[PDB]
């Protein structure tokens, strides 16, 4: 409950074999399909036969089966011939204004082939925002070489920073995310109120 | 028994006043003493009353007869002609992989536009030497990655299995009792994984 | 074979050490917080362990650098280049236990995620042995005293021997020290820079004769 | 060009942010007696120069090592505007810059 | 290779390494050995060797490198999507790593 | 500029500094303060300023650079080959460091 749900268009035109969702895309969860009406529909009107598909942590008995969402196990049904992959990048279309979150602490690192490096910035248990960096694609690729250095520093040190994100792009890399996740664009080991934050 | 750089390595144009051009290294006396033909060659090429400087000693031209005279480090540098060896030698051996387990990295060594080396050590013994340069060599391109792990294992205990390509031999360290080759791989020791 | 003789660098003199020896900072005997530096930090020093090392050369190079420091302090008009350091020699009993082993064993009781890669690389580095509780006079044998005058450039070695020293026929414990998993929060391994020294070592030495800069090995062991 | 040099200050704040089409990192240098010295370095919106990177990584070590540093700003043409880090120096670890 | 991608949870990277790409002068691998918390020394999941390519023509560290460095250092449990392809690390086949995510809890790491 | 290469033994790197290379802007200077381990406060070799050029065109740390970083954090005794040329560091000149090897012991470092 309270999971960011991928917008219908994040789905890809064809599912992937051997469980190998393609690069820059990732398997859909049981919990995400469920929460997404638009998706369920899509699958229903596009799935023929007595077909069963692999979702990250479960199975989708489509076609003649009705459109059933069976709870599974992480990757445990990757033997099926097709897994449902979602794309991870979304051009939000919002304006590139600055958004910052103070007192945050980079945690839960995520990476993937030819994609982006992300972290979940928490604040007293509770997550707050997710942010990512990637030299590969992205409005802000330039800042990768510079960001990865501060990110790694604060990560292994536990340095309570103040993170800045540009909502111009949205990423769905994490699974069942209680938090949103945008493009990282700055970090600051900061003094309260500092003109430098 | 010090590794004796081969005569072939000898720089026809030695460095002036102890400044052997990047890529080369001043030849020591111990090396010159043990290098038969390099010496013979020397007689055949030093016009009398000419003194050439080595790392330690000096070479009294064949007028004095050709004498390897000891001397402090950098001392012989006072003269205009210094003896140097280029530090890379193409072994011409096959490009196969050889490794040394349970070693530790020590004794870093850097030149200007040449390599970064380290002497790998097992229980006191200097097992092997390995180098990596972003300037010349086969694994020329693997430098930027290797340096990062060389730097880590150096900076912490961390034993290791080092992978070396006897393909090319390096003579960067002076008077060595271990051989040095091109570094191609590092693998932190892991018993369980049957690595070290 | 467990070492018989260990060493301890210190800013304390023989007239003190030879009578009272060293007696642990506190009861916290958790092997991880120690090697990790937690139980030897400001407002947190409680290690029931006296840090010593089985390698004299180690203590040697540390003192040799603490001295070069004095020389550089004076150069900045911050001192008089003078330094006096000691290197006590100790007879180890079963009350002495290896730092590394202690580390490894902990990790194989609570699993990989409970330890720290560098905390274990460090124990093996400083060749540390943990004196449980205290290391008393009878175990303290000799003592090299190093004096250096940074201004003359002259070094002056000097030895002394403890009368109270007692000759037993011991060696360190052949068995790993053991403690309940740390419920403490540990960020990394606290270490003093140049040369890299564990916090419980570098820290324990300094006494009554400006805070020590303890850093996270993890933040510096790898480039940026 | 009213340059200046500060010795024996510690890096207290470090921040990489975006500034228009240029990135820009800044540090705050602090000495118990004085006010904060503050400087920034920004990619000239120009390529090649490993410069920005090189200095950022250096300033990150100064921050990480908790060492006293000796910096050289170049005074901003406007007040309340930090200057430029012209060069940075890491004093002897555990000690002071002479 | 393996038939399908394996997802493994509670893996702790315990060794790391680099080697050349056994077939490409333009790539190289960054390998490791991961272990699943609680397994038996006997258990296969006690030391899963992996590797991922690195492009020797694009200067820097990849997003996956930065992370391995970090989680190896702090000994952080991972969910790794190893497979389905295989590469050789230390004269033995090792599963390619295509994605890894730090475990935040038993929920995401069963 | 000095007239001939000087080999200094038993020195430790005491302070590092980054600076723009006065001349070409494709280069910068990596300068330092080397000081013979143990020497006298006033001893000549108690404060030997050196520099070496960095190519801002090439990415990454040069071999010299990776060493200067390692020996300066660990304070390792070296053998530096200084001069003959001289760069500027702090108004006063500075010898160009051109090679450095660590010391195995007295045999190589007296
Ligand atoms: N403490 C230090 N002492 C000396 N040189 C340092 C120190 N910290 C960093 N350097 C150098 O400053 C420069 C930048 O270092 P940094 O770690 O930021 O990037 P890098 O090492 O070049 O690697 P990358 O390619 O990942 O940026 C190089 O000269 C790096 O070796």
């Amino acid at each position: 409950p309270g999971i960011v749900i991928p917008p219908q268009e994040q789905i890809t035109q064809h599912g992937s074999p051997y469980g190998r969702c393609a690069n820059k895309t990732r398997a859909l969860t049981v919990a995400e399909l469920r929460g997404s009406g638009d998706l369920q529909e899509y699958l229903r009107h596009v799935t023929r036969g007595w077909s069963i598909f692999a979702l990250y942590d479960g199975t989708y008995l489509g076609g003649e089966y009705g459109g059933v969402i069976k709870d599974g196990t992480p990757g445990g049904a990757f033997d099926l011939k097709t897994t449902f992959c979602i794309m991870t990048t979304r051009n939000t279309g919002q304006p590139a204004t600055d958004h910052y979150y103070s007192n945050v602490t980079a945690t839960r690192l995520l990476s993937s082939t030819n994609s982006r490096l992300c972290a979940v910035f928490v604040r007293s248990g509770q997550p707050v925002i997710g942010a990512c960096t990637s030299p590969y694609d992205g409005k802000y690729w330039s800042m990768y070489s510079r960001l990865r250095k501060m990110l790694y520093l604060i990560y292994v040190a536990g340095i309570s920073v103040r993170v800045h994100v540009s909502k111009e792009e949205q990423y769905y890399d994490y699974e069942d995310a209680t938090f949103e996740t945008y493009a990282l664009t700055g970090i600051s080991i900061c003094n309260p109120g500092s003109s430098l934050c | 028994g010090i590794v004796i750089p081969p005569k072939a390595l000898f720089t026809q144009q030695g460095g002036a006043y102890g400044r052997c051009p990047n890529g080369t290294r001043a030849l020591t006396v111990a090396e010159l003493r043990g290098n038969a033909e390099l010496q013979t060659y020397l007689r055949q090429i030093t016009p009398g009353w000419s003194i050439y400087g080595l790392y330690d000693g000096t070479y009294l031209g064949q007028a004095y007869g050709g004498i390897i005279k000891d001397a402090p480090p950098g001392a012989g540098f006072i003269y205009r002609e210094t003896f140097c060896i280029t530090t890379i030698y193409k072994t011409g051996q096959p490009a196969a992989d050889h490794y040394y387990s349970k070693v530790t990295a020590t004794r870093l060594l850097a030149s200007t536009n040449s390599r970064l080396c380290a002497v790998f050590v097992r229980d006191g013994q200097s097992v092997i030497g390995a180098c990596a340069s972003p300037y010349e060599g086969r694994y020329r391109d693997m430098y930027d990655a290797l340096r990062r792990l060389l730097y880590m294992i150096y900076m912490s205990g961390l034993a290791v299995r080092v992978h070396v390509s006897k393909e090319e031999q390096y003579y960067d360290y002076e008077d060595a009792t271990f051989q040095t080759y091109a570094l191609t791989g590092i693998s932190l020791c892991n018993p369980a994984a049957s690595i070290c | 074979d467990p070492p018989a003789t260990v060493y301890r660098y210190d800013s304390r003199p023989p007239e003190d050490v030879f009578q009272n020896g060293f007696t642990a900072w506190g009861n916290n005997d958790n092997v991880l917080e120690h090697l990790t530096g937690r139980s030897c930090q400001v407002g947190s020093s409680n290690s029931a362990f006296v840090s010593t090392s089985s390698s004299r050369r180690y203590t040697e190079v540390y003192l040799e650098h603490r001295m070069q420091e004095a020389v550089e302090a004076e150069r900045a008009g911050r001192g008089t280049g003078h330094f006096i350091g000691y290197i006590y020699e100790v007879r180890a009993d079963n009350n002495f236990y290896g730092a590394a082993s202690s580390y490894f064993e902990y990790v194989d009781t609570y699993g990989d995620n409970a330890g720290r890669i560098l905390a274990g690389a460090l124990a093996t580095y400083q060749s540390e042995y943990l004196a449980h509780r205290r290391i008393p006079p009878e175990n303290i044998r000799r003592v090299t005293r190093v004096y250096h005058n940074g201004i003359t450039g002259e070094t002056t070695t000097t030895e002394y021997s403890n009368a109270r020293y007692v000759s037993q026929q011991t060696r360190a414990n052949p068995n790993p020290y053991t403690s309940r998993r740390s419920v403490a929060s540990i960020v990394g391994t606290l270490v003093r820079m140049a040369p890299v020294v564990g916090a419980c070592m570098a820290r324990q030495a300094e006494s009554s004769e400006e805070a020590m800069v303890l850093v996270y090995y993890e933040s510096i062991a790898y480039s940026f | 060009l009213p340059t200046h040099l500060y010795k024996n200050f510690t890096v207290q704040e470090l921040a990489l942010k975006l500034k228009g089409k240029n990135q820009e990192f800044c540090l705050t240098a602090f000495m118990s007696g004085r006010s904060l010295v503050r400087a920034c370095l920004s990619d000239a919106g120009h390529e090649h120069d490993t410069w920005f990177d090189t200095m950022l990584g250096f300033a990150i070590s100064a921050y990480a090592l908790k060492s006293r540093i000796a910096l050289t700003v170049e005074d901003s043409p406007y007040p309340g505007t930090p200057g430029d880090l012209l060069e940075l120096q890491i004093c002897p670890l555990n000690g002071y810059c002479e | 290779d393996v038939p399908y991608v394996l997802v493994k949870t509670n893996m702790v990277v315990t060794s790391v390494a680099m080697k050349p790409y056994e077939v490409t002068p333009t790539r190289m691998l960054v390998c490791g050995i991961a272990a699943k918390l609680g397994a038996a020394a006997s258990s296969p999941d006690a030391h899963v060797p992996f590797c991922f390519g690195k492009d020797l023509k694009r200067p820097g560290s990849s997003p996956m490198e930065v992370m391995l460095r970090a989680v190896f250092m702090q000994q952080r449990p991972l969910r790794m999507f190893l497979g389905p392809k295989q590469l050789t690390f230390e004269g033995k086949p090792a599963l390619e790593l295509i994605r890894m995510v730090e475990c935040s809890g038993k929920q995401d790491c069963p």
